[PDB]
């Protein structure tokens, strides 16, 4: 019954930056961890990033280290993901998952998900 | 490092059959595997957390088993709303949250 | 807050406790019986310290407090309990202000001269900060009047096993500068389920100084014999260790003793100090030779 | 919470259902001292205390009356006359981090063993010898708190275990934590089998306007036999007189 | 047979960081692993015997953990005399005393 | 505080033999087991041989079976290692380890070591 709605998707030129948001309202947001999951257009799911219940421990996927900066705002019950220096291989679909526990690297899995937002990196109209 | 493999890729069955899908890991993960049901039109959903623990709110038709390095998911009834792609995920090794490849399931 | 230095320094006075400080020890109903109980009570004919002018220094809290006051304009409002009262230890505050009875357990920041100023009550200079609040309780609102004496208010405060138990009693009095001779029972009022560590407390007083003087007593574990009337109200009691006659009354379990000889207890001398005498040998035997062995 | 700062919760005014706890298979350890677990539904409790903390798997046995060890003597001590239940279950799914979960602490050194059911929160530097520490860590200055290195790769004995202990106290107070029992209307002037807040027995109920009980819940006699009780639903005083008997 | 692997090879840290090194075995050894500190200029020394038992006379900064097939050594303080090469050894299988490859640790 | 000093190292032609010794004086030698550990010039440590507290059970590394003969002398508190038929792959560094227990093949590990002695197998001066 929890809601996870995302925005900020679209089309940008390579090398440009864009930001994402994901609002949660169906549960208590101040004590759960969240992640971001990427789905390639013609491949399987792939983990990208994750943050703790409070912004202390943050981890990134190997292919996106030094480029993506995940944030969190406990007051407005929403988290953000600033995507910087995009290349041609990041035209995939992005979800906003929820962690079962409170930490980032735990045996607990992703419990609730949300509908993905579509991004595209190419030179077009 | 760790490698995650999917023995089956595409399966065929009917409304009243029984289907089993197996997931294999390169190294021992000690019963730390998760299964997800990804509908092509909506957000993917989790079915089984842990080796053989079934999440609340999902039908008891799905049944998982296995420990060590080889795991398997079993479905008993095959209701016609059970078409999706299923992924197995490990949460035990240094490479965080490794996802296996898809396993398409169509009924005919 | 505001420091008040216009206070004459006098040694504390003393008064006879007589037969004050008896409450109902339990919640069971008994009548027309003589029940022997072992509980923290104020000893009969004890030494009760008496204070006054504004006087409210820090007072110790050993095991319990018998607080008694007599006024005519409700000058006294409330009390503060604690150990350090400087945001370092958990503290209690009871205030019967003009609104209602309020009790707080939050750790405040207390000054050295907390008091209230007033006829209308305006000054509120008891504390400055409040953090890590745990418990709070408010009674029903009521209007309390701000203006020899007429009535006595007796209160008993004890803190046992994480429970703060309060007892109270209001009775008319025709005395002015003395503690009455007589007996009155104290019904329980409130049982607070709060586990504070209390070793010190201080009372509130309320620029013109009114006529206010209060007594303080202390309770200690004593055995008592209590007489219940036909209606279940305690009307008499006997301190079991006050004097040999009271001990005889305890032994016979009655308030009337006949002429004769009775046996009450035994007499035994207590030891002074301990004595230990051991041999002078000093050599550590090898437990390691049998424990740290390679082959068994 | 951590072991040295175990949390405590007050429980009162309850329609308490213990069936869900007992029938659940999620708890590895479930031991009750003084009360049989299957009878927990019928009893009525004056007040319920709940203490929660997370410990190492090897030290779950030390949470028991009359046990000695580092955690029993220095962190959490149980009285020898303890009555209640102890619940413990594995918590590797939430309290294990690959880099090490250092959010949990336990005490190593203290001056002397602590009394049962008390909390110590001070973090003053322990003085193992003679040289004063003066608030500076170093030689002869050991921090009494140590951190558990919880990881998913720990052995079965080093796995984090979540422990929740419930303590029941019964005394001369009106019970407020009862089980799920439907109340039936009372019948007077008839030998019945009454049950007033768990005080079962038998006798003849009778309206007793003679007694007052301004604040007393129950009355009693020379022996440990109740003589008057008040109806919890509607507050009036009822007398209890035993049914007639005699030889033949 | 049995195979012994070392996930990390070269690590970088500072005087006030925390470092963890993991050792993985091909088959279960049942908590029978040993860790050695090999200074490049002197004779190597043992730090941890058994899975998580610390040898006498060495600082308590070194801490080991793990059982079954994967193991890990953790260092808390990183004093500047802690530069060496660390090896993990199994003493449970038929191939006697198998040593893993080196794990160089430099501070920068 | 135990001492383990070795000698007999040097340079020999391939196919020639040389002997090693290792003297122990800081502990009781009559009831502990000892081993020999080889360290390649550019590789990791490798076990070679081991002897029991008394010369009953002796084991050898797979690559050195039929070539090396380890000995022991409880009277002079010293053990020996006769290296025979050397080849070009035995130019490594040799240590004199001490076993914690009394047997050869036990879960107990090597407790005290000693400084290595350098050997070389080549045709030079
Ligand atoms: C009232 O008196 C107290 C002392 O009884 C004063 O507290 C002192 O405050 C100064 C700083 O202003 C400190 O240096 C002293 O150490 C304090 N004394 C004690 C005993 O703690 C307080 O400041 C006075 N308040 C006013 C308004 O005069
Ligand atoms: C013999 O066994 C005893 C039993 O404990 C050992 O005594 C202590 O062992 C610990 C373990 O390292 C040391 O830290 C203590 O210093 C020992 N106590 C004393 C008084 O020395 C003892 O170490 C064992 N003997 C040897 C040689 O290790
Ligand atoms: C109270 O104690 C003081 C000093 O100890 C003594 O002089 C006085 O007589 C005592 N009063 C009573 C009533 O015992
Ligand atoms: C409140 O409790 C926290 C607990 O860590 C403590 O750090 C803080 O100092 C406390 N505040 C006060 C005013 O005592
Ligand atoms: C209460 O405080 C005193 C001094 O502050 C201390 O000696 C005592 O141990 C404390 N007791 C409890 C139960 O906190
Ligand atoms: C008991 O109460 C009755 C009225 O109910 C009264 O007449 C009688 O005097 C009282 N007796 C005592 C000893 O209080
Ligand atoms: C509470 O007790 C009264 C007794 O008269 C009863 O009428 C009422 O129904 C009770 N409350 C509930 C919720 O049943």
């Amino acid at each position: 019954e929890v809601q996870l709605v995302e925005s900020g998707g679209g089309l940008v030129q390579p090398g440009r930056s864009l930001r994402l948001s994901c609002a949660a309202s169906g549960f208590t947001f101040d004590d759960y961890a969240m992640h971001w999951v990427r789905q390639a257009p013609g491949k399987g799911l792939e983990w990208v990033s994750g943050i703790s219940w409070n912004s202390d421990s943050i981890d990134y996927a190997d292919s996106v280290k030094g480029r993506f900066t995940i944030s969190r705002d406990n007051a407005k019950n929403s988290l953000y993901l600033q995507m910087n220096s995009l290349r041609a291989e990041d035209t995939a679909l992005y979800y906003c998952a929820k962690d079962r526990g409170y930490e980032i690297l735990t045996p607990a899995s992703f419990d609730y998900w949300g509908q993905g937002t579509l991004v595209t990196v190419s030179s077009a109209s | 490092d760790i490698q995650m493999t999917q023995s089956p890729s595409s399966l065929s069955a009917s409304v009243g059959d029984r289907v089993t899908i197996t997931c294999r890991a390169s190294q021992s993960i000690s019963s730390y595997l998760n299964w997800f049901q990804h509908k092509p039109g909506k957000a993917p959903k989790l079915l089984i957390y842990g080796a053989s623990s079934l999440q609340s709110g999902v039908p008891s038709r799905f049944s998982g088993s296995g420990s060590g390095t080889d795991f398997t998911l079993t479905i008993s009834s095959l209701q016609p709303e059970d078409f999706a792609t299923y992924y197995c995920q490990q949460s035990y090794s240094t490479p965080p949250y490794t996802f296996g490849q898809g396993t398409k399931l169509e009924i005919k | 807050c505001v420091n008040l230095t216009t206070r004459t320094q006098l040694p504390p006075a003393y008064t006879n406790s007589f037969t004050r400080g008896v409450y109902y020890p339990d919640k069971v109903f008994r009548s027309s019986v003589l029940h022997s109980t072992q509980d923290l009570f104020l000893p009969f004919f004890s030494n009760v310290t008496w204070f006054h002018r504004f006087d409210n220094p820090v007072l110790p809290f050993n095991d319990g407090v018998y607080f008694a006051s007599t006024e005519k304009s409700n000058i006294i409002r409330g009390w503060i309990f604690g150990t350090t009262l400087d945001s370092k230890t958990q503290s209690l505050l009871i205030v019967n202000n003009a609104t209602n009875v309020v009790i707080k357990v939050c750790e405040f920041q207390f000054c050295n001269d907390p008091f209230l100023g007033v006829w209308m009550e305006s000054e509120f200079r008891v504390y400055s900060s409040a953090n890590n609040c745990t418990f709070e309780y408010v009674s029903q609102p009521f209007l309390m009047d701000l203006e020899n004496f007429k009535n006595l208010r007796e209160f008993v405060f004890k803190n046992i096993d994480g429970y703060f138990k309060i007892y109270s009693k209001h009775t008319p009095i025709n005395l002015v500068r003395d503690l009455p001779q007589g007996f009155s029972a104290l019904e329980p009022l409130v049982d607070l389920p709060i586990g504070i560590n209390i070793t010190r407390f201080q009372t509130l007083l309320a620029w013109t100084a009114g006529a206010a003087a209060y007594y303080v007593g202390y309770l200690q574990p004593r055995t008592f014999l209590l007489k219940y009337n036909e209606n279940g109200t305690i009307t008499d009691a006997v301190d079991c260790a006050l004097d040999p006659l009271s001990e005889t009354k305890c032994t016979l379990k009655s308030f009337t003793v006949e002429k004769g000889i009775y046996q009450t207890s035994n007499f035994r001398v207590q030891p002074t100090e301990s004595i230990v005498r051991f041999p002078n040998i000093t050599n550590l035997c090898p437990f390691g030779e049998v424990f740290n062995a390679t082959r068994f | 919470a951590s072991v040295y700062a175990w949390n405590r919760k007050r429980i009162s005014n309850c329609v308490a259902d213990y069936s869900v706890l007992y029938n659940s298979a999620s708890f590895s350890t479930f031991k009750c001292y003084g009360v049989s677990p299957t009878k927990l539904n019928d009893l009525c409790f004056t007040n319920v205390y709940a203490d929660s903390f997370v410990i190492r798997g090897d030290e779950v046995r030390q949470i028991a009356p009359g046990q000695t060890g580092k955690i029993a003597d220095y962190n959490y001590k149980l009285p020898d006359d303890f009555t209640g239940c102890v619940i413990a279950w594995n918590s590797n799914n939430l309290d294990s981090k690959v880099g090490g979960n250092y959010n949990y602490l336990y005490r190593l050194f203290r001056k002397s063993n602590l009394k049962p059911f008390e909390r110590d929160i001070s973090t003053e530097i322990y003085q193992a010898g003679s040289t004063p520490c003066n608030g500076v860590e170093g030689f002869n200055c050991y921090f009494p708190l140590q951190s558990y290195g919880f990881q998913p790769t720990n052995g079965v004995g080093y796995q984090p275990y979540r422990v929740v202990v419930l303590s029941f106290e019964l005394l001369h107070a009106p019970a407020t934590v009862c089980g799920p029992k439907k109340s039936t209307n009372l019948v007077k002037n008839k030998c019945v089998n009454f049950n007033f807040n768990g005080l079962t027995g038998t006798g003849v109920l009778t309206e007793s306007n003679k007694k007052f009980l301004p604040f007393q819940q129950f009355g009693r006699d020379i022996a440990d036999t109740t003589d008057a009780v008040r109806d919890p639903q509607t507050l009036e005083i009822l007398d209890i007189t035993p049914c007639s008997f005699g030889g033949v």
